[PDB]
């Protein structure tokens, strides 16, 4: 009815992006896994697991936020990265869920 | 990304 077309018309998935390390042939091993458990509270086990993707597979996923929080995530943890003199890239894309 | 040197002293 009226009132059911309006909650279907509300019911538009929210935005969220996936936050993604790149791999880089530079940046040590034990870094990226510091900043798993600083900036995204993995414990050591999950963070060794997530920094060997980065590694092996190229990048991996850190996990999926509102595009408010994704940005916030990708400022933090590429600050951390320079002031270290890291050039680990932490950055964005769209996860469609 | 960049691997940590093992640690080895006289084994």
């Amino acid at each position: 009815q009226l009132a059911e077309e309006k909650v279907r018309d509300a019911l538009k998935p929210p935005s969220m992006y996936k936050v993604i390390l790149v791999n880089d042939d530079y940046t040590p091993m034990e870094f990226v896994i510091d900043v798993l458990q600083k900036f995204f509270s993995y414990d050591v086990e999950r963070a060794t697991q997530l920094m060997l993707a980065v590694h092996y597979q190229g990048k991996a996923i850190c996990g999926v936020f509102t595009a408010e929080v994704a940005e916030t995530k990708v400022a933090m943890v590429n600050k951390y990265a320079r002031e270290n003199e890291h050039p680990l890239l932490c950055t964005l894309e769209k996860a469609g869920a | 990304l960049v691997k940590s040197k093992a640690t080895n002293l006289l084994y």
